[PDB]
RNA sequence: GUGAAAUUCUUGGAUUUAUGAAAGACGAACAACUGCGAAAGCAUUUGCCAAGGAUGUUUUCAUUAAUCAAGAACGAAAGUUGGGGGCUCGAAGACGAUCAGAUACCGUCCUAGUCUCAACCAUAAACGAUGCCGACCAGGGAUCGGCGGAUGUUGCAGGACUCCGCCGGCACCUUAUGAGAAAUCAAAGUCUUUGGGUUCCGGGGGGAGUAUGGUCGCAAGGCUGAAACUUAAAGGAAUUGAC
């Protein structure tokens, strides 16, 4: 009912190219709204910009009120695996707008997939020369 | 402790050689000794090496005296130790 | 000129000379 | 001309040491030679913590930290101002800053 | 998200303090998509802080498994207990020795599960040494002690008591104080538990650990 | 349309130094402090209008 | 994915989310001016098998030793012959992009290869660019292994911790009264006041590690290895400018 919060899970996936805001059930097998930063921009370079994540977060906030989702569990992650592990530029704004757009936040965790010891990273032994 | 210019190598201090390596003393001397371990009961005359290597016993109950270790043999808490010398 | 590539050129010359000598025995 | 006594690395008493990959260019660098840093930061920064405080469901939720050990090759570390070029006499100064 | 789907509510096991755990969706009845089969999500990640209403245990995570859907509820059961990345990354510090042990103990209910313990050496109050390391010949004895204590407290009655000794630190404290003859061993507890195999539904033993709904 | 009062000036920034980064607080809500940038001449105690109040900034831009 | 894009995937559902199984590779964090090994090299647990240094010793033999032509073991990576495996990455190749041009740097898909077993090769900036054994010659603190002593705490004689000392090791800091062309080195010192033992090895720069012979290898190649001719400098360390 009112006051008592119905909880969804926001699987924010902020790489250096895009920013996915994906709201699912506690199980994660459902899906409430899944919008990327590339939907709200008309150039595929600006997808990772903070403002695109801002717009996408605004849209997820608008969608998640009609079904009663009154609070979110945020599971922020990055590319992970054998690739880069720091979250992308749009990771914070996407969170911040959630706070600003009248949305309650539960527990915040980082679920970037870390390997105990990964496969070979691409680029070669000399690395990506510029 | 400027250098050996103040001390005499012929007659060095009697306590500084209590700490040097046995080979490196003025005259090489052992660091071990022999001790007559006395058990709680009788049969108190058994003689054992300080840096022993074999687990010695006693005629009475075999009264295990010492365990060999990397250094001095580990005498038990129940066995009393006194040393014999030249 | 890098000495590595000079060594590579020398190796190519050596193998070509060997082939030429094997041609006529 | 030998610029450094240790050769730029930290190897003594061993012959081989497995490499790592620079976090920026993915270039193989020996583990001891690579510039390693440990950065610990809030998930949300000061401009964000204020807006996330009231948005939190309960006040007892402590804000979570994040910890990352990153490795950089010499080129990436110098270009990213992680370590600068120091003077000849200040090169030997191994004291960390502050 | 559609006009279809049903808003079900999950029911945590009776062992915790609060049973209400969020809400879930399922397709109502469309065709072969049965609601009963479709709601076998069988995995729910919770913090154990909500299930105990205490915030200091937020580092934990409980994996619940939906066993039987009945009466608009889901009737979950224990399926695992893990850690958040925050706590694990906070614990591992330089100038320290990390000791990790794991065993594959078995319970009476034929619930094959794997247990992991993690421990760290503790500096003494008067310590000038800046490393506080341990010799491998000592960490091996610590690992043996960890394994034997794990298999000692386990290999007993049903998992009810096993999770009754998981939400508190009974295994961890026992390992901590059973190894003080070797090292102080600060910050010792069970890192994670993995359920290797479940016996069967067994059709009723689940209701012995659930309330009247 | 969230009018803000300049609270402190953080020195001229930018390629040419044309933009000046400042910290502001809202007249509707005094307690909220944001960082923005402004062209032209700006002194402390001034009142500045805007359109979007959600954009953030960085120190010494 | 990119500084920006395209080559590529996608309403047959790409990317993303949750569960589960399989496969191969890899062992994060802990990880250090720390350990072991003749070097190459070695990092998940447990059991087995043989080996090893150091320490302790009032145990034993009694010169049995050091270095070594010839002759032998081992020797990263790449490479070769077959069998398996074949995740990721990726020489060759193809395509997109940039560019006056791009057989390159940047993207994507990929073959041999990367993993393993049985055999070959015998090379690396295989570096401490510093052969091995022995003696002496400044100080200091830290650290690893063992041992001796003292010490007073542990939810516990012993273990953890503190203090002192000895032997052995990896290093580090200060300073010459030393050396050196200097950088610098506590050994690269004890050198015209020149001699402890022994092995290898250099004689201005090219031609050239080339020609040829010999020899090992399936091959790629390895070991040994010139001459004619040409040249007045090549080179090392430091200094002041310029960039
Ligand atoms: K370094
Ligand atoms: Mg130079
Ligand atoms: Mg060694
Ligand atoms: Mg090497
Ligand atoms: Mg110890
Ligand atoms: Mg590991
Ligand atoms: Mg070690
Ligand atoms: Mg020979
Ligand atoms: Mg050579
Ligand atoms: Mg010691
Ligand atoms: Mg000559």
């Amino acid at each position: 009912r009112e006051g008592e919060h119905v909880f969804g899970v926001a699987h924010i996936f902020a790489s250096f190219n895009d920013t996915f805001i994906h709201v699912t059930d506690l199980s994660g097998r459902e899906t409430l709204v899944r919008i990327t930063g590339g939907m709200k921009v008309k150039a595929d370079r600006d997808e990772s910009s903070p403002y695109a994540a801002m717009l996408a977060s605004q849209d997820v906030a608008t969608r998640c009120k009609e079904l009663g989702i009154t609070a979110l569990h945020i599971k922020l992650r990055a590319t992970g695996g054998n690739k880069t592990k720091t979250p992308g530029p749009g990771a914070q704004s996407a969170l911040r707008a959630l706070a600003r757009s009248g949305m309650k936040i539960g527990r915040i965790e980082d679920v970037t997939p870390v390997p105990t010891d990964s496969t070979r990273r691409k680029g070669g032994r000399r690395g990506r020369r510029l | 402790m400027v250098l050996q210019n103040d001390i005499d190598l012929l007659n060095p201090p009697a306590e500084l050689e209590k700490l040097k390596h046995k080979k490196k003393r003025l005259v090489q001397s052992p660091n071990s000794f022999f001790m007559d371990v006395k058990c709680q009961g009788c049969f108190n005359i058994t003689t054992v090496f300080s840096h022993s290597q074999t687990v010695v016993v006693c005629p009475g109950c075999q009264t295990v005296l010492c365990q060999p270790t990397g250094g001095k043999a580990r005498l038990t808490e129940g066995c009393s130790f006194r040393r014999k010398g030249d | 000129m890098r000495a590595k590539w000079k060594k590579k050129r020398m190796r190519r010359l050596k193998r070509k000379r060997r082939k030429m000598r094997q041609r006529s025995k | 001309t030998f610029k450094r006594r240790n050769g730029g690395r930290n190897k003594h008493g061993r012959g081989h040491v497995k490499y790592i990959r620079c976090s920026n260019c993915a270039k193989c660098c020996p583990k001891d030679k690579a510039i390693k840093r440990f950065l610990v930061r809030n998930i949300v920064e000061q401009a964000a913590v204020r807006d996330v405080q009231e948005a939190c469901v309960h006040d007892g939720y402590v804000l979570p930290k994040l910890y990352a050990k990153v490795h950089h090759c010499v080129s990436c570390a110098i270009h990213a101002h992680i370590v600068r070029v120091r003077s000849r006499e200040n090169r030997r100064n191994r004291e960390p800053p502050q | 998200p559609f006009t279809k789907k049903q808003w079900y509510d999950i029911k945590a096991p009776l062992l915790f303090t609060s049973r209400n755990v969020g809400k879930t969706l399922v397709s109502r009845t469309q065709g072969t998509k049965i609601a009963s089969e479709g709601l076998k999500h069988r995995v729910f990640e919770v913090s154990l802080a909500d299930l105990q209403n205490d915030e200091d245990q937020a580092y934990r995570k409980i994996r619940l498994r939906a066993e039987d859907v009945q009466g608009m509820n889901v009737l979950t059961n224990f399926w695992g207990m893990d850690f958040t990345t925050d706590k694990l990354r906070s614990l591992v510090r330089k100038w320290q020795t990390l000791i990790e042990a794991h065993v594959d103990v078995k319970t009476t209910d034929n619930y094959m599960l794997r247990m992991f313990a993690i421990g760290f050496t503790k500096r003494r109050p008067n310590q000038v040494k800046r490393t506080c390391y341990a010799q491998a010949s000592q960490i091996r004895q610590i690992r043996r002690k960890m394994v034997e204590i794990m298999v000692n407290q386990a290999a007993s009655c049903d998992l009810k008591e096993l999770v009754n000794k998981f939400i508190p630190e009974v295994i961890g404290k026992e390992i901590e104080k059973a190894t003080s003859s070797i090292f102080p061993l600060q910050n010792v507890y069970v890192r994670k538990v993995k359920i290797l195999k479940a016996p069967k539904f067994d059709l009723g033993k689940l209701m012995e650990v659930h309330g009247d709904y | 349309v969230k009018l803000a009062v300049v609270v402190k000036v953080m020195g001229r920034t930018g390629s040419r130094g044309q933009v000046t980064q400042v910290r502001v607080k809202f007249l509707d809500d005094q307690n909220r402090l944001i960082m923005r940038n402004v062209k032209g001449p700006v002194r402390e105690g001034d009142i500045l209008t805007l359109l979007e109040s959600e954009r953030e900034a960085r120190r010494l831009r």
